C-alpha cells in the first residue's frame, strides 16, 4: 500500500518539517484538496505571463502533496507558502521568478520564522542573473531546491539548476534508474546533486479534492528532497547549507544507479546517489563530497577551479581529463581559504579540478610543497590528500611524485582523526580501490601507465589510465 | 564593463523586456534613479519605457520594458554591472 | 507522464 517512492527515501532502519516552513514556486494549486487543506497557505503572489482550471492547478497542487500531503506526501507535518509564478500552460518568467524569489527574502525580513525551504519545480535556459539571485537568497541562509530539467541533458545549461548553492535533484524510476521518455528524461551531469523518486509519483490531483494522479518529472524528484531537507532542518534545525548537502549525500543510496544511461563525458561528472530520509541510527562523523569543477576549456594556460563551502576544508585535490593531456594539480590559497586548482596542457581540450571537501570543525590544514627534485614530500599532524603539478609537455604521511614535477601534501592538525593509506594495482582502463566501511576516502591519487586522472566516488578511489595503482587516503574519528 | 546577455535557446527569449541589474552595493535609492534617468534618456531619444519592477533585497536593479535599440544607453548608466533579456521558465 | 510537465 506504501506508494514505491516512499518506501524508496525510507532508510533500512527508522522509526515533519513543523518548525520548518517550505515555500513553493509554481502554478496556481487548488488549496482545498483534502491532502494539503490546513497546510499549503496561498500567499497570492502572482506574477506570471498571458497564455498563448484543473489544468491550471494540476503541477502545483500535485507537488504541494508530494512535499506535505498527509497520505502520500513525504514531510507529511510541513507547513507551506505557495506564490504564483507559472500560468495555466505551465509558462513563468525569468523576471517573476526572481520577483518570487525576493518576494520570499522580504517576507522572511518582515516576520522572521525559522529555517526556510524554496521548492524552485522549473527550468529555464542558463541564466546569469537567476543563478546570481539564487545564489544571494543562499547566502542569505535559505536553502533552495530545484528540479534538474527534463530534457535528458546537462543540467548545467539550465537555470535554476545550474545555479551554485541550490540543490538541483534529477529523478530515478522504481528501478532506481534515471529516467528516459524517448529523447526527454532526466538531466544530468556535474550540476545535479543527487537524484530521487521522479516516475510514477502518486500525489493529490486537483481534478477533484479527493483525487490522486501519478506524474512524473525532475519536479517530483525536487519535491522528495524539499521533503527529505524539511524532515532534517526539523531535527536539526542549526544546519548551514553545506552541513545539509553532506547528509543529503551522505544518507543517499549509492552506486544504484547504471551509468551507461549517461551520455559516455557525463558519466564520471553525475553523482550515483538516490536520496533517502536519514536512518533510527542517527557522535561526530567525519564527512566528506567530491565537488568537480567546470571545465577549464582549450587555452594552454587555462585552470579548472573547485572550491569548497566557507566551513568546509579543502582536504585533498585530483584532476583529470578525456585527452590525459594534463599538467596536473595543486591547492592554493584564495581569500585565506584552500581551493584547488587544476591546469591543462598545451593542445589539451581542457580539464577538470575536483576537490575533496569535508566537515572537519577544530583542523588546522596547511600544504606542504615540493618543487621538482623522484620528488618527494611529506607532513613534518595527518596526510588527507597528495597532489602533483608540472610545467612541462610530458614526463607514511609522504607524498611522492614524477622527478619533474612538484608534489604537494595536505597536512591536518585533527587530534581525533586516524588515517591510513591503501593501495592498489594492476596491469587498464581503470584501477579502483575502496576504504574499509566506517572510514571517509579523504584523498585519491595515482602513483606516478599513462593516467587521465584521478576522483573519489563516494568511499571509492577511482584511477583513469589509458602497472597502474591507485591509492586512497582514508580517515575517520 | 557592463554586459549583455539572453538567453541562449532562441524559442524561450522574450524581447523587449530587460532586466537592469547595477552593482552589489547599490542602495534601492540609486536604483530608482538610474531607472527614471533610463526612461528620461529614451524619452528624448524617442522610446516608450515601462518600468516594471525595481529590484531590492536580493539583487539591486529594475525590470524594464524597452526597445533593445535602447541598450547600449542602457549600459552606459551608473551602476550597471549587466542586463539581462527576459526569458521563460516551465513547469519541470 | 503529463502535459502539465513541460515538455512530457
Amino acid at each position: 500500500s506504501i506508494p514505491w517512492n516512499l518506501e524508496r527515501i525510507t532508510p533500512p532502519r527508522y522509526r515533519g518539517g513543523s518548525l520548518v516552513e517550505v515555500y513553493l514556486l509554481d502554478t496556481s494549486i487548488q488549496s482545498d484538496h483534502r491532502e494539503i487543506e490546513g497546510r499549503v497557505m496561498v500567499t497570492d503572489f502572482e506574477n506570471v505571463p498571458e497564455e498563448d482550471a484543473s489544468k491550471c492547478d494540476s503541477h502545483g497542487t500535485h507537488l504541494a502533496g508530494v512535499v506535505s500531503g498527509r497520505d502520500a506526501g513525504v514531510a507529511k507535518g510541513a507547513s507551506m507558502r505557495s506564490l504564483r509564478v507559472l500560468n495555466c500552460q505551465g509558462k513563468g518568467t525569468v523576471s517573476g521568478t526572481l520577483i518570487g524569489l525576493e518576494f520570499i527574502r522580504k517576507s522572511q525580513l518582515v516576520q522572521p520564522v525559522g529555517p526556510l525551504v524554496v521548492l524552485l519545480p522549473l527550468a529555464g535556459g542558463y541564466s546569469r542573473v537567476l543563478n546570481a539571485a539564487c545564489q544571494r537568497l543562499a547566502r542569505a541562509g535559505v536553502v533552495l531546491v530545484t528540479a534538474a530539467g527534463n530534457f535528458r541533458d546537462d543540467a548545467c545549461l539550465y537555470s535554476p539548476a545550474s545555479a551554485p548553492e541550490v540543490i538541483t535533484v534529477g529523478a530515478t524510476n522504481a528501478q532506481d534508474q534515471p529516467v528516459t521518455l524517448g529523447t526527454l528524461g532526466t538531466n544530468f551531469g556535474r550540476c545535479v546533486d543527487l537524484f530521487a523518486p521522479g516516475e510514477d509519483i502518486i500525489g493529490a490531483s486537483s481534478d477533484c479534492s479527493t483525487c490522486f494522479v501519478s506524474q512524473s518529472g525532475t519536479s517530483q524528484a525536487a519535491a522528495h528532497v524539499a521533503g527529505i531537507a524539511a524532515m532534517m532542518l526539523s531535527a536539526e534545525p542549526e544546519l548551514t547549507l553545506a552541513e545539509l548537502r553532506q547528509r543529503l549525500i551522505h544518507f543517499s543510496a549509492k552506486d544504484v544507479i547504471n551509468e551507461a544511461w549517461f551520455p559516455e563525458d557525463q558519466r564520471v561528472l553525475t553523482p550515483n546517489l538516490v536520496a533517502a530520509l536519514p536512518p533510527s541510527t542517527h557522535g561526530w562523523q567525519l564527512f566528506c563530497r567530491t565537488v568537480w569543477s567546470a571545465h577549464s576549456g582549450p587555452t594552454r594556460m587555462a585552470t579548472a577551479i573547485a572550491r569548497c563551502a566557507p566551513d568546509e576544508e579543502l582536504l585533498s585535490c585530483s584532476s583529470f581529463s578525456r585527452s590525459g593531456k594534463r599538467r596536473g594539480e595543486r591547492m592554493e590559497a584564495q581569500g585565506g581559504k584552500l581551493v584547488c586548482r587544476a591546469h591543462n596542457a598545451f593542445g589539451g581540450e581542457g580539464v577538470y579540478a575536483i576537490a575533496r571537501c569535508c566537515l572537519l570543525p577544530q583542523a588546522n590544514c596547511s600544504v606542504h610543497t615540493a618543487p621538482p627534485a623522484g620528488t618527494r614530500v611529506h607532513c613534518h599532524h595527518v596526510l588527507t590528500g597528495c597532489s602533483s603539478h608540472w610545467e612541462v609537455e610530458d614526463l607514511p604521511n609522504q607524498c611522492v611524485g614524477h622527478r619533474e614535477a612538484s608534489i604537494h601534501a595536505s597536512c591536518c592538525h585533527a587530534p581525533g582523526l586516524e588515517c591510513k593509506v591503501k593501495e592498489h594495482g594492476i596491469p587498464q582502463e581503470q584501477v579502483t580501490v575502496a576504504c574499509e566501511e566506517g572510514w571517509t576516502l579523504t584523498g585519491c591519487s595515482a602513483l606516478p601507465s599513462h593516467v587521465l586522472g584521478a576522483y573519489a566516488v563516494d568511499n571509492t578511489c577511482v584511477v583513469r589510465s589509458r602497472a597502474v595503482t591507485a591509492v586512497a587516503i582514508c580517515c575517520r574519528s | 564593463t557592463a554586459t549583455f546577455h539572453r538567453c541562449a535557446k532562441d524559442p524561450w527569449r522574450l524581447p523587449g523586456t530587460y532586466v537592469v541589474v547595477l552593482k552589489e552595493e547599490t542602495h534601492l535609492s540609486q536604483s530608482e534613479r538610474t531607472a527614471r534617468r533610463l526612461q528620461a534618456q529614451a524619452a528624448r531619444r524617442g522610446y516608450l519605457t515601462k518600468i516594471l519592477h525595481v529590484f531590492h533585497g536580493l539583487l539591486p536593479g529594475f525590470l524594464v520594458k524597452m526597445s533593445g535599440d535602447l541598450l547600449e544607453l542602457a549600459l552606459k548608466l551608473p551602476h550597471v554591472d549587466y542586463i539581462e533579456e527576459d526569458s521563460s521558465v516551465f513547469a519541470q | 507522464f503529463v502535459p502539465t510537465t513541460f515538455a512530457c
